[PDB]
């Protein structure tokens, strides 16, 4: 009815410590979600073309032309981890628990609530806000997966972070297909090459309707929208990570002379020289067996060529990376390269009190010791003698294809059988938390986007509309633009994603990694004066596992 | 910020000759260099870009060549109204850096 | 038919800033960057930096810093510099576009705006 509340609002999480080892992480979460009408009743097709940044010679990189179709219909996106754990709920799943696993998904909107805005103005220019007790919410659960997946953390448009603040949705829109070619170039070259907008191709051609593909409910205000719990299956996230290379593998060499006073320069010393020692080299024709040429299982991590723009049907992109190296030889201002840089706003990470267009940004440098350092690889000749001459060894100093700031290492791949490597992390509270399988025959391994990727099916995306509120002056046969009564709608969200996680144990005698709180971020967690939040960025591996 | 050297301020010609203007760069533009002719009180005109290419409307008589560091501009007939102020501009890297100038004047 | 239109001979004095224009005309304003050049006298063409009217995207140079920010105009198809300044850099700023290329060689160049500041 009008008077009558249809929903509970809950935004704790709750562990349930069920049997040996396994915990139940149930994490609430709900929102107060602000949608007002669409500014056009339309599907366009719209194409995005810019040439005056990719026509300039010099920046192939900062194209972004695609074509696409912006639709009257908005989405509900909570696929962050923020949504859900506030900091100080990470913070007990990262450093408690070692594995995680992503078990079911609710959804519901509650308290619906439309209001239309008129303006009286005799001479004030202000509004009048009433009910409208008999104006419908238009809500199409995508439960079949028929609509492209957009998954809405890559553009930093999610559900908010704060459990107090108002959100809204994001006015969804999907990839349009479009043929394009950008010939590349620098600053220097003669001429002009090429970079058409084609067209598109008529056999690729998609167009999808929320209407034709949906059954749309429509909400009233006292009318409740739940869907049904979508059970995931995932394979489980490991919070622990790895800090072996491919040189911390298997037996050390036999230290047959002890260092007799501890100290800072006494190392110990292998007793028999490089050529005189036992051991498998894979080498095959030296009889140097020493810490680097030692024979090892297999091959952590991989190498792969660094801000390298493939091309297709419809324009250059960067190949991905799944690449992580912490501290040692990453300085501040180049840490890496495969590592995520994030951007975000008010809602989501930045503090609420900044007045500015410009967002917030992290570089999330991995606590995994998986990467690559670019800067010691070399490739050698086969004969392998004693100290390498120039003409027999490839280093990152000398000029590939004669471009002095180009290697070989820019354009090196070892991506072989023996390589092995390791999901990504979580990134709280920015990174999406499940991500959609791709529908080919020859499936990636990973995904550098999520932890979890949901094989079989996905959960169905949530779209809201608020539906035509029309005038009496309505004819659909003039081609000017429809006129509508200026309606919003203030609806309740409320989300439970349930998690499974296995609390660590205490495998070595030295305390381990935790993320705590102390003198130069206690501010990070708490409000400053003006209400001013902020959640700051936290690694999810903080503990270490043994690869081998 | 690359610096750009012209090789003389002023170059004496005579009208029919043939003139060699030199831009010298500190660091190497592959080509990456534009030739700006620039009678005075007046805005500059583009005639050469990348070094070799001849920009739409700009006759003959002017060419240009260079790679690296050392770039020549070439007029293969002077004449009266080809005497005017001649300047070397990069277009390799921000901040674009024009040269000093070069006067063709008259062998008096 | 691509032209740019500079504003007229300034006299300001020593304390403070006036703002050029550069109104753009025949060709479609939002493609291409305008560069501004300022020409001294004795140490040549400086270039100062460049503005995109698509959502204003500038760049400078370092020692034009905190002295001059480029603004355009959409739907009037004009450019703006203030100079803030203005304490001895009596010149002639020009207004620069890039051209059909796509090298950062300017092909149409405004008509030159004389700032002269003095006591």
């Amino acid at each position: 009815g009008v008077g009558i509340s249809t929903g509970t609002f809950n935004n704790q999480t709750e562990f349930k410590f069920l049997e040996n080892g396994w915990v139940e992480i149930t994490a609430n979460s709900s929102r107060l979600v602000h949608l007002n009408m669409p500014e056009s009743e339309n599907y366009r097709r719209v194409v995005v073309n810019n040439m005056d940044k990719t026509a300039v010679n010099g920046n192939m990189a900062l194209d972004d032309i695609h074509a696409q179709i912006v639709t009257p219909w908005s989405l509900v996106d909570a696929n962050a981890w923020g949504v859900w754990f506030n900091p100080g709920d990470w913070q007990l799943i990262v450093n408690t628990m070692s594995e995680l696993h992503l078990v079911s998904f609710e959804q519901e909107i509650f308290n619906v609530v439309l209001k239309t805005v008129s303006e009286s103005a005799t001479q004030p220019p202000t509004k009048v806000y009433n009910n409208d007790l008999t104006a419908s919410l238009m809500v199409a659960l995508d439960s079949n997966n028929t609509m492209p997946f957009t998954p809405a953390a890559m553009r930093s448009e999610t559900l908010g972070f704060y459990p107090w603040k108002p959100t809204i949705p994001t006015p969804w829109r999907y990839y349009f297909q479009w043929d394009r070619t950008l010939i590349p170039s620098h600053t220097g070259t003669s001429g002009t090459p090429t970079n058409i907008y084609h067209g598109t191709d008529p056999d690729d051609v998609q167009f999808y309707t929320i209407e034709n593909s949906v059954p749309v409910h429509l909400l009233r205000t006292g009318d409740e929208f739940a869907t049904g719990t979508f059970f995931f299956d995932c394979k489980p996230c490991r919070l622990t990570h790895t800090w072996q290379t491919n040189r911390a593998l298997g037996l050390p060499p036999f230290l047959n002379s002890l260092p007799q006073s501890e100290g800072a320069t006494n190392f110990g010393d292998i007793g028999v020289q490089q050529d005189k020692r036992r051991g498998v080299t894979q080498m095959g024709n030296t009889n140097y067996i020493t810490e680097a040429t030692i024979m090892r299982p297999a091959e952590v991590g991989y190498s792969a060529p660094y801000y390298s723009f493939e091309a297709s049907t419809q324009g250059p992109f960067k190949t991905p990376i799944a690449a992580g190296r912490g501290g040692a030889q990453t300085d501040e201002n180049q840490a890496a390269d495969g590592n995520p840089r994030y951007a975000f706003g008010r809602q989501h990470g930045q503090k609420t009190t900044t007045t500015g267009e410009t967002p917030e940004r992290f570089t999330y440098i991995a606590h995994q010791d998986t990467g690559r350092y670019p800067e010691g690889d070399w490739i050698q000749n086969i004969n392998f003698n004693l100290p390498v001459t120039n003409d027999n060894v490839l280093l990152p100093t000398d000029p590939i294809g004669g471009k002095t700031g180009i290697n070989y290492t820019n354009i090196f791949n070892t991506y072989g059988p023996l390589t092995a490597l390791n999901n990504v992390p979580p990134v709280y509270p920015n990174g999406q938390i499940w991500d959609k399988e791709f529908d080919t025959d020859l499936k990636p391994r990973l995904h550098v986007n999520a932890p979890f990727v949901c094989q079989n099916n996905c959960p169905g995306q949530l779209f809201v509309k608020v539906a035509p509120n029309l005038t009496n002056e309505y004819d659909p046969d003039a081609s000017a633009n429809m006129s509508r009564i200026v309606t919003y709608s203030d609806f309740w969200w409320k989300g439970k994603l349930v998690f499974k996680a296995k609390l660590r144990a205490s495998h070595t005698w030295n305390p381990i990694q935790q993320m705590s709180i102390n003198v130069d971020n206690q501010f990070n967690y708490v409000p400053s004066n003006i209400g001013g939040m902020k959640i700051v960025y936290e690694k999810s591996q903080l503990a270490p596992r043994k690869l081998y | 910020d690359i610096v750009m050297t012209q090789s003389h301020k002023f170059m004496s010609t005579s009208v029919g000759d043939r003139v060699s203007i030199t831009c010298k760069a500190s660091q190497d533009v592959n080509t990456a260099l534009a030739w700006y002719q620039q009678i005075p009180g007046q805005s500059p005109k583009l005639l050469i870009y990348s070094a070799s290419n001849r920009y739409t409307g700009v006759p003959d008589r002017f060419t240009a060549s260079g790679s690296g560091t050392d770039f020549t501009f070439t007029i293969s007939s002077v004449q009266a109204e080809d005497l005017a102020l001649y300047y070397c501009q990069q277009h390799y890297t921000t901040p674009w850096t024009f040269g000093g100038g070069t006067k063709l004047e008259i062998k008096r | 038919a691509v032209h740019l239109q500079g504003t007229e001979l300034v006299k300001p004095g020593a304390s403070a800033g006036v703002k050029l224009s550069c109104k753009a005309s025949g060709y479609t304003f939002t493609n291409y960057d305008m560069n501004w050049v300022r020409q001294r006298p004795e140490q040549g063409l400086e270039w100062i930096g460049w503005i995109f009217p698509g959502d204003g995207s500038t760049r400078y140079n370092e020692k034009f810093k905190g002295k001059a920010t480029l603004t355009t105009d959409k739907s009037s198809s004009t450019a703006y510099q203030l100079n803030r300044l203005t304490s001895e850099d009596s010149a002639v700023y020009f207004c620069a576009r890039r051209g059909s290329h796509g090298s950062y060689s300017f092909a149409y160049w405004g008509q030159g705006t004389l700032v002269t500041v003095s006591g």
